[PDB]
């Protein structure tokens, strides 16, 4: 898993994109570069023992969607070290760094049944005080919980499901 | 043109990357300009895309990354033939004696496949060396291998000098000396001794000295082998002297550790038994000619059991064990008669005469070993009249095995003696039969042939 | 999965320009610091073994040239360095002051005077790493270098140009034997060098004070790499001593160089190798530790006169030069099958084994003659010593063969009892006090007294007093014979007559 | 300014801005809950990361905590005000008294004195212990080491040396307890205080409870205090209670610092870690440090790398052994393995030297006979080898002595034996003038007269 080797490249690409105001273009460029890594015929090539510059130049050819200087230079640097498979993770950490810089959050709300669209407003308003960030809800429906709601925001959860209450009571005894 | 570039240098290990069309093969030789000098690298591994890991055949200092490297599209290959007699050469076949270019017609690659089991031929012609104890107790045939085992300072190197001198002078046979990990002091003494004894024009020498990187010390055995093979194809019978197998195995261990292979039994490389066979399997007598070999093998700390001597035993046909105790009592060649052995010592090959003489001598010495510890306690007069006879004859036999070498004259001033096998058998068989019971013991010491014992007894 | 010095801002630079704009290949920047190793980024043109110059006046040796890194070891205190410091690659390799004016000075591994007597007066500089003289440039060693120890000069001769290992356990007289070998050259014409690796400074101070009590310090160089100095200096210390000794060799003079505990140079090199992440072999030692000592000791040589004339461009004619080495090794519990002892026993020309069982029992120097070897042998002896010592090997050999009976000695026969009681006397004869070296005349006289049977009456408890009295007798009465032997080493029927007369008159008319 | 980014055992990683990164050996500070934790940086990794060791309990540290860069190394109080008080490794006071009123603070990382400054001193120093100053006498300003396994008496010996030297000595004294029992530190602190010698002794304790950082750096603190007293022109006593724990604490940390293991799992920098300490504990022209160091030997194996690399740093080595202590013979010193630089005829005189060499000779000849004695019994010995065995056993007994600090163990009162009075007794036993006494007449007595007396009473 490339979570740890992706961090440097994500930070470098985000800093560069920030200086030149093109964060929104860089995210699209990385999305496409990550998509070409999932291809059946390319994921075969990336595993071969090709020399780095040959692998880069044969990978660059498959993408005209990259701003010719810098977007390709990132590919070349990654290919030198043999890390082109890390792109699908450089993308996610780029998105995370962006969400941090634009102080935005995306909190899941899991419920037994859909909420009234007046409840959601209150939840979002309250979270925007729980967090400095502007929230974006993505509610869901689950039948294991059967009353209350689960609010999951990153790796912090606020659990008000009746299911959680039952299985937390059972342990008191 | 020069298609490659250096990408790493770590000590003696150099990585070079080529375009993927033209990666060198394994064991190919590359070449790079190490400043105002030339350096050849030997490819060991093709690892990854276009990159190749190599060993430098020289000092690695002064190498930059990015230098241009050129691949000679063939293994290391050395001069061969008559042109090399009397010369000294390093692993690459370059003269290190300042006498100028070699003058060779033909060059052979030092990596080649051993003879197939059907090209061989087994012929039991014993070599005659001129050393009493060796000819008698450890006979060896053409095409066979002999191992001079022992610690340090017992005589392996001067015994090999003596064998070379005899073979070159009394039998006019060519010889090759491969100095695997050679001390330059002894290499120079060997050069001056061969040229003073007037045998240099029939020896060709190869020196991988100790101050050279591991790769030089490893590949020298194959250069000596390739020269000996060229002489074999001409239909000759040559003799190949390897100055220490122990240092061949050590150079292999170092080369292995540098390339990062996972070590094995006592730090030795994994491929130890395969390197030893790659070497020892090219030394054989084929139907066209014959290579005989005699090989010094240091036994570290007297244990005969750690992998380095333990593996070589599988390949030898005779073993002569030298002892520092015997040497310290002053009876050189310092060969132990009881532990030295040979596979050829059986009647069907050496005749019943030689066989019975050898076994009789071993039996008399073995009995004197018993009687020593009674002589120590009870004094000698408590021995029978017959046992005092075994004692006197064992002491005479034990003196008679010593011999003055021609190459040892520098140590003691005494002239050397060459003893034919007939004289050896006749002398020992006479001593064991009471023919000479009237001579004093010292009449037999360092006396060469038996007829010179009766001459020496007149003067004592 | 782990990073290889790909870090945020370097990557960003490459994002903006992948083909680095041409930048100086003569400099780079430190990116890491730890335990004396720095990783430098850049330095495209660095060469292996090159000297890299750091802020301040410090240097590092470039040892690992990798794909976009140079691993280098700092020669000195490293803790001051810091990530980001710029660094330049000098074109040079390490060189050390070399000259005749170093005699009597104490200098550290870089030739900086450490005794405080002011600057040096050297004669130029010499490269610390050099190739040894070739096969054809040598000459056979046939001159003696005298240690002044009966046990060493009689049975393990050392010749000018030889390499004799001194090996034994801790605290058995390894340093003592070497410093008596040095003191004995004060009036021999051999310049001495004593290089100390990894010792504590107050031991060096003490050996220098002993070298100066006796008149020996005026004729010897001391190279110090104390236990606190960085591994690069402890590991390069022997090569600086060799580069200072080769100054005399290459000019038709004689030198003697003593490496004190090569078994600590091997350890400093192991540390350097394990910090650079090189593959460990046996006992964690790097693979190439044989090539480390091998190319060091192969500089001890005797070089023929033609090599000297070539080197000094005809300024010196007709003289051979020489350099003798006495590397010291320490074995744990007498194990000679450890990685470092197993190599140096294979490189050298001889071995002196010092044993603690002998040292405790009072036999000092504790040389063990049954397992010590000298391959040069008698070729490195004066013919009087070569003639006389030949009987001592046999005396002690028969003794070693009979020694097993010492505990039942009462039951033995008088035939072998005489050999068993002769070996003990010639063993008690080889004992000797420290700092009391013997000229070749005194050694020959005593070994003659022992070989020819004179000591047969003297009880084993009086051999020491017998020798001590014999030397004074001969000194007062027969100075003209000692002055002849010490000057010619020759042996004759006339010399034998004179000696036999001396022994008869002493043993008849004196007492001890 | 920095953030924590990893926590593995005792080592912590911290991330700083690119241009603010600390130097090696600087000290950082974290607020571990309701606590303040000090980190000492060991290495600079790439990218503003810096790797540290925690001088405290590592538990409770989250990732992302903010750490503050103090821009100086660890500094400890020093000088006369640090005298008669117990101190932490960080120089903090650990007894319940007030703050240390020090005028000056020194960094615990220093370079060893130059070769030009060293000094050499043959002035013999008497200790009322028979074996130590017969076999291995030591000098004012020299180094002594007590080598021994676990439980053989290398702390009792050090307390008796403290008694015999450090009460009869004017200058100050320092005691560093590196990785040893706190019970014994308390016992020592009260033994001092209840005899009013406490106010000339300075104490530092890094006992075995504490996490590796404390045991790792606590030796340099004691050395720093001793070096301050040395530079003032005084002469000092420095006792280190177990210097083996200073390298074991390095072995614990080494693998986490990302360094490949070496011979028996030891850090690759063992000899340098040990030398850079042992080199600053030396006397010099301006003043002298006399020291005694207890040196634990793991698994009783004297060829282990850690003991093996220490013998080279000491002038007098006293090697205790279990195969003697289990005979009840205390102090359990092995005379065939103890040694001193000072044992020369030119330093101790011909008679002392000659007695010591004769004693070694006898005991060695006795070792050589033990195998034949074990196989064939004692009756096969020559008529004079039985005499060697009898005198060797008498000498083994007479090497025993009753200490004043070991009264608690055996009741019997302590004895003090002068050098003049011990070489006489051993010369007597060797020359045969006590062959009529039984062995037990010699066990646990003072001078030879007390043996001649004990024989009357059996
Ligand atoms: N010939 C001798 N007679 C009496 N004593 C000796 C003799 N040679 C050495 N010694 C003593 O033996 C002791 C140890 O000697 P030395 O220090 O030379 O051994 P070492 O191997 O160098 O010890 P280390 O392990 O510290 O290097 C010294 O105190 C020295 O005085
Ligand atoms: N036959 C001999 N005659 C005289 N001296 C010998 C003889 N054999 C060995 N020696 C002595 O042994 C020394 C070394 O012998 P060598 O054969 O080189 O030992 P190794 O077998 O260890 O190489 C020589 O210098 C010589 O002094
Ligand atoms: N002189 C002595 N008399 C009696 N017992 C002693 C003497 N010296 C040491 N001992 C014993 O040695 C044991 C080991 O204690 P100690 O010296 O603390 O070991 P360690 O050195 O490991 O700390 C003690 O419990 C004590 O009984
Ligand atoms: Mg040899
Ligand atoms: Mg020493
Ligand atoms: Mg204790």
């Amino acid at each position: 898993e490339f979570i740890t080797v992706a961090r440097p490249y994500a930070k470098a690409a985000f800093d560069f994109a920030v200086e030149h105001q093109s964060v929104e273009r860089w995210q699209d460029m990385l999305a496409f570069a990550a998509e070409v890594t999932k291809n059946e015929q390319m994921a075969e090539l990336l595993s071969g023992a090709l020399a780095p510059e040959t692998l880069a130049e044969s990978f660059i050819a498959v993408a005209g969607e990259q701003l010719d200087e810098n977007g390709q230079n990132l590919i070349r640097v990654m290919a030198e070290n043999g890390r082109l498979n890390a792109l699908p993770d450089v993308l996610e950490q780029f998105i995370h760094l962006r969400a941090v810089s634009e102080a935005t959050a995306e909190v899941d709300v899991i419920s037994a049944a859909a909420l009234s669209e007046q409840q959601l407003a209150k939840i979002s308003a309250a979270m925007e005080k729980r967090l400095s960030r502007k929230v974006k809800l993505n509610a869901k429906i689950d039948k294991s919980v059967m009353a209350g709601v689960i609010i999951r925001a990153g790796d912090m959860v606020i659990d008000g499901s009746v299911r959680g209450r039952l299985e937390r009571l059972a342990d008191v005894l | 043109m020069a298609t490659g570039k250096i990408v790493q240098v770590i000590g003696a290990v150099v990585d070079v990357e080529f375009p993927q069309d033209a990666v060198p093969r394994v064991y190919d030789a590359l070449e790079v300009q190490n400043g105002n000098e030339r350096l050849v690298l030997e490819v060991q591994q093709q690892l990854g895309g276009g990159i190749v890991r190599t060993i430098a055949m020289g000092s690695s200092d002064g190498l930059r990354r990015g230098l241009d490297v050129k691949d000679l599209e063939h293994p290391i290959e050395v001069p061969v033939g008559k042109a090399t007699l009397g010369r000294i050469m390093n692993v690459l076949g370059e003269p290190v004696d300042m006498k100028g270019e070699i003058g060779e017609e033909e060059r052979w690659a030092i990596h080649r496949a051993a003879p197939s089991y059907e090209e061989l031929s087994n012929s039991q012609e014993l070599l005659e060396t001129g050393i009493k104890v060796i000819d008698l107790m450890a006979p060896f045939a053409k095409g066979g291998k002999v191992g001079l085992f022992g610690g340090a300072g017992v005589g392996k190197t001067v015994n090999m000098m003596e064998l070379i001198r005899n073979i070159a002078i009394e039998h006019s046979g060519y010889s090759v000396f491969a100095g695997v990990g050679e001390r330059t002091r002894e290499g120079n003494d060997f050069y001056h001794e061969m040229t003073d004894s007037n045998v240099i024009d029939k020896v060709s020498l190869v020196y991988g000295q100790m101050n050279e990187p591991p790769g030089n010390r490893l590949r020298v055995a194959l250069t000596g082998l390739t020269m000996a093979e060229k002489f074999r194809d001409e239909g000759r019978d040559v003799l190949l002297f390897v100055d220490n197998i122990y240092r061949y195995t050590l150079a292999g261990t170092e080369v292995s550790a540098l390339l990062g292979r996972m070590p094995s039994a006592v730090g030795y490389q994994p491929t130890l038994a395969e390197e030893m066979g790659v070497l020892q399997e090219r030394i054989t007598s084929t139907k066209t000619g014959s290579i005989t070999s005699v090989q010094a093998v240091y036994v570290p700390a007297d244990d005969l059991t750690d992998p380095s001597p333990a593996t070589t035993f599988a390949h030898l046909d005779a073993t002569v064990v030298l002892s520092r105790q015997i040497a310290s009592l002053g009876i050189y060649p310092a060969v132990d008669p009881l532990d030295s052995t040979s596979r050829q010592l059986d009647p069907l090959v050496v005749g019943q005469e030689h066989y019975d003489t050898a076994r009789g001598v071993q039996s008399i010495l073995q009995r004197y070993q018993e009687l020593k510890d009674i002589i120590a306690i009870l004094g000698m007069d408590e021995l029978s009249e017959e046992d005092k006879l075994v004692v006197a004859r064992a002491r005479k036999i034990q003196r008679f095995l010593s011999q003055p070498f021609f190459v040892a004259e520098v140590f003691t001033g005494s002239p050397g003696k060459y003893v034919s096998l007939k004289d050896t058998i006749r002398g020992f068989k006479g001593i064991m039969e009471g023919e000479y019971d009237h001579l004093p013991e010292q009449a037999f010491y360092m006396v060469g042939s038996i007829e010179e014992a009766v001459e020496k007894a007149k003067k004592l | 999965q782990l990073n290889s010095t790909e870090i945020s801002e370097l990557i960003k630079q490459r994002i903006a320009q992948f083909n680095v704009v041409s930048e100086a290949h003569n400099e780079g920047t430190i990116v890491s610091v730890s335990d004396g190793v720095i990783r430098i980024h850049g330095l495209a043109d660095c060469m292996q073994g090159e000297m890299i110059s750091l802020p301040g006046n410090r240097y590092a040796i470039a040892l690992n040239l990798e794909r976009d890194s140079v691993g280098a070891v700092v020669m000195g205190p490293y803790a001051d360095l810091a990530e980001g410091m710029k660094v330049k690659c000098t074109g040079r390799i390490l060189e050390v002051p070399v000259g005749r004016g170093l005699l009597g000075r104490v200098v550290n591994t870089l030739g900086a005077p450490i005794d405080g007597k002011g600057p040096l007066d050297h004669d130029g500089f010499s490269a610390v790493e050099a190739i040894a003289p070739g096969v054809i440039e040598r000459q056979s060693v046939d001159q003696p270098v005298q240690t002044g120890y009966k046990a060493v000069d009689s049975m393990i001769p050392i010749g000018r140009g030889q390499r004799e290992l001194i090996i034994g356990d801790r605290q058995t007289g390894k340093t003592a034997l070497a410093i008596d070998a040095i003191i004995n050259q004060r009036d021999s014409g051999i310049k001495c060098i004593y290089v100390a690796i990894g010792q504590k400074a107050s031991t060096i101070s003490n050996v220098v004070r002993k070298l100066e009590e006796h008149g020996a310090l005026a004729n010897t160089i001391v190279v110090v790499a104390t236990a606190s100095e960085s591994a690069a200096l402890q590991y390069l210390a022997p090569y600086a001593g060799c580069a200072m000794g080769e100054y005399f060799r290459d000019r038709g003079e004689d030198a003697l160089i003593i490496y004190d505990d090569l078994s600590k140079q091997a350890v400093a090199y192991r540390q350097i190798s394990l910090l650079l992440r090189r593959p460990p072999g046996r006992e964690a030692f790097p693979g190439d530790v044989f090539y480390l000592h091998s190319r060091l000791l192969e500089r001890a040589a005797r070089v023929n006169a033609e090599y000297v004339e070539a080197f000094t461009k005809g300024e010196v004619k007709g003289k051979t030069g020489s350099l003798t080495a006495l590397p010291i090794i320490e074995t744990q519990a007498g194990d000679v099958s450890a990685f470092v002892p197993t190599n140096v026993i294979s490189i050298t020309d001889g071995q002196i084994f010092l044993e603690t069982n002998l040292f405790n029992a009072g036999i000092r120097p504790a040389v063990n003659p049954g397992i010590s070897v000298s391959r040069v042998g008698g070729a490195a002896q004066t013919k009087i010593m070569k003639k006389l010592s030949g009987g001592i090997r046999t005396a002690l050999a028969q003794y070693r063969e009979l020694a097993a009976f010492s505990q039942f000695a009462s039951d033995l026969d008088d035939a072998t009892r005489k050999q068993l009681d002769h070996g003990q006397k010639v063993t008690e004869l080889l004992k000797q006090k420290q700092y009391a070296p013997m000229s070749v005349a005194q050694q020959s006289l005593v070994l003659f007294a022992a070989e020819r049977g004179y000591l047969a009456d003297v009880e084993l408890s009086k051999i020491g007093s017998f020798e001590a009295a014999l030397l004074a007798y001969v000194d007062r009465d027969h100075a003209p014979l000692m002055q002849e032997i010490n000057q010619t080493g020759g042996y004759n029927d006339e010399i034998e007559g004179k000696l036999k007369g001396i022994l008869d008159s002493f043993k008849a008319t004196q007492s001890w």
